[PDB]
């Protein structure tokens, strides 16, 4: 239970929940926008997964502000918790790494 | 159970307005969002706005002239429309249908059926109709009732409560003089009436009535 | 907002006969249309989901394909409680919007209609009015000609006629004619009757009955 | 070798059902698919469904109504397509192919002519066609064989057990009183005929029967 595995496993609690309410909510955005087609909840997880990858196929994406403002939230929270765990990895390997060269 | 519990009818006077329940039972989630859809006499649906409960918001159909103001009630799980300021281009059946947020309607309610004019309500008449003395029978013998002098639609008219449905049918309702008259027809083996009773069950919504009458032979 | 085109408006076949409904989208929407029937005075009821899914407790002689802008429902074996309104509904962009209905028509075999007149009631006579009713009852098809006759004279006034759609349980239709007067003007004559026309005979069925 | 091998005729009753086999040989990938196609006489070529035998998955046309059920059987490299509850509209000569996972059928099947009749299954009767003594002849000298009375399709009709191509044609089999007929010509250099041989092999595979005629002239 060091700090960078708990932060990771904490990041991957939190980038779940953001994609779940970021689903939830980029549909009660969305829908009242003629034209929009984030508007139902299984094809809105996907597109919340999508978005968070950065994997972002363009077959679904918001037209609204609040939409786009849900979308960025969804961004951030991807890339960050992505950008945590390779710092994660990096800190395992130097650890390992000076203790493989007896420092 | 019923899962959308609507009202039968509404009658209102050019001008008012009414507000429309929909009742929901069976699951209830988060992401549920209750509908409305308009439908005139002898036409095709109508799609007219949505809420979602959970949340309160509602959005409407951009392309009509904009009647309804669509709240909901999360405590009794009920769903409401204002129509407000009515004119006879609003007399139609409003259907409120319920979508779990995945696109379509799983379940409608009954259906509300508005009126909108300044006549008055009007309880039905029930009359039997049982044949002539002179009248023969085969198999079959072919009773009625005739449900006259009521406004406005609906009437609802079953036989013995429900339970005798094979060789019914019901005419439209003719609209003479501000009063709606139609008939209903059912058809029994001629050697079990009057042996076994045939009554006809007639429901009118907008006067809150419900009448039974039983046919009897012309003895 | 898309536009779902429903052609033809109506649909008639046989009895048994595989039958297609088309729905057309102005623009490309996946799978994402739904297939609603409603029966006359019935409220819509689902019948396919996401074009071809099946939903339960309907029918296994339902089916559904097509995407992109081309859609068709499928009823093998039409039977005559398949009688209603066909509708589709897109789910692929806001608003949600419906097609305007194609209806299921049942070409069957001819059939008489069964006739039967009612005099007024004991009760409507109380209340100082008289209807007399005539019913032309599961014939087939739908043309058919009511003619009143009092005291063996043609009788036009106080006639008002209803026909059903056609009959969800045998694809038959059928009419009511009633002539209504008052108390006064019915006891004023004796004979009543009612004579239906229809293709199924070039004599006409007459029932009638006298207020002795 | 043939890559795909099929039965050449099956007969059902109305109502009945029957199992086609495809026996597949050559190179086979984890990634083929076996798919079947569905032609009716004179019309194009109409896609049934596909399976892919290494997991046994199965994928089917949905505009039309499903009569089939695709399995496969790993061990002996063999897919099944069940048919179910045939009528008329269900003859029709039902390819398999193979298809490597890139789209195209790259190798076909023969084909299982299935007829759905309650009529009786009839082989041939196979009658030489020589000329007269009173014919003349140029160049070539035209012999043939009569098919007579079979049921149902089809018959393959080759000429000195498939060594005699050219000048071969085998007319459509016409159809009377459930029974079907056709004649196939053969035309040889006048000289080399009857010196050397000239045999009809008609195979009838509903029956599973093959005959053989020699054509000798009336002498
Ligand atoms: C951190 C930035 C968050 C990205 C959300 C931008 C979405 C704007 C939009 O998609 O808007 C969509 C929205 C429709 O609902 O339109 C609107 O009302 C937008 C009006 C307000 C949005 C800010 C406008 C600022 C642009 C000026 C910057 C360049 C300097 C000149
Ligand atoms: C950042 C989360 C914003 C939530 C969006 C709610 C939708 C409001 C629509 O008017
Ligand atoms: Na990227």
């Amino acid at each position: 239970s060091a700090l960078h595995w708990r932060a990771a496993g904490a990041a991957t609690v939190l980038l779940v929940i953001v994609l779940l309410a970021g689903s939830y909510l980029a549909v009660l955005a969305e829908r009242g926008a003629p034209g929009a087609q984030l508007i139902t909840y299984p094809r809105a997880l996907w597109w919340s997964v999508e978005t968070a990858t950065t994997v972002a196929y363009g077959d679904l994406y918001p037209v609204t502000l609040w939409g786009r403002c849900v979308a960025v939230v969804v961004m951030v929270a991807g890339i960050t918790s992505f950008g945590l765990v390779t710092a994660a990895l990096a800190t395992w390997f130097v650890g390992r790494e000076q203790e493989r060269r007896g420092h | 159970q019923v899962q959308l519990q609507q009202p039968g009818a509404e009658l209102v006077k050019p001008g008012a307005s009414v507000k429309l329940s929909c009742k929901a039972s069976g699951y209830t989630f988060t992401s549920d969002w209750i509908h409305w859809v308009k439908q005139r006499p002898g036409h095709g649906l109508e799609w007219i706005g949505e809420i979602i409960p959970s949340y309160g918001r509602a959005n409407y159909n951009e392309k009509i002239q904009k009647k309804a103001t669509l709240t909901a009630d999360k405590s009794s799980s009920t769903a409401f429309m204002q129509l407000s300021s009515l004119t006879s281009e609003d007399s139609a059946v409003y259907y409120c249908a319920r979508e779990r947020g995945d696109g379509y309607f799983a379940v409608w309610g009954a259906g509300t059926t508005v009126t909108v004019s300044s006549a008055k309500t009007t309880p039905p008449s029930v009359y039997p109709l049982a044949p002539g003395s002179a009248a023969q029978t085969n198999s079959m013998v072919t009773l009625g009732c005739l449900v006259k002098g009521y406004f406005p639609e609906p009437v609802t008219v079953t036989w013995n409560s429900g339970s005798l449905s094979s060789g019914v049918h019901t005419f439209p309702a003719v609209l003479q003089s501000d009063l709606y008259t139609l008939s209903s027809s059912v058809t029994v083996p001629s050697s079990s009436w009057p042996s076994e009773t045939v009554t006809c069950n007639v429901a009118h919504p907008a006067s809150s009535t419900k009448v039974d009458k039983k046919i009897v032979p012309r003895d | 907002d898309i536009l779902l085109t429903q052609s033809p408006a109506i649909l008639s076949v046989s009895p048994g006969e595989r039958v297609s409904f088309s729905c057309r989208a102005s623009q490309s929407i996946g799978t994402d249309i739904h297939w609603y029937q409603q029966r006359t005075n019935g409220s819509p009821r689902l019948l396919i989901k996401y074009a071809s899914e099946s939903i339960s407790g309907i029918p296994s002689r339902f089916s559904g394909s097509g995407s992109g802008t081309d859609f068709t429902l499928s009823i093998n074996s039409v039977e005559s409680e398949d009688i209603a309104n066909y509708y589709c509904q897109q789910s692929n962009r806001w608003p949600f919007t419906f097609g305007s209905g194609t209806k299921l028509e049942i070409k069957r075999a001819d059939a008489a209609p069964t006739v039967s007149i009612f005099p007024p009631s004991s009760e409507q006579l109380t209340s100082g009015g008289a209807s007399v009713v005539c019913f032309l009852n599961n014939f087939y098809p739908k043309d058919i000609n009511v003619k009143w006759k009092i005291d063996g004279s043609e009788r036009q006034n106080g006639v008002l006629n209803s026909w059903t759609d056609q009959d969800s349980k045998d694809s038959t239709y059928s009419m009511s004619s009633t002539l209504t007067l008052t108390k006064d003007e019915y006891e004023r004559h004796n004979s009543y009757t009612c004579e239906a026309t229809h293709k199924t005979s070039t004599s006409p069925i007459v029932k009638s009955f006298n207020r002795n």
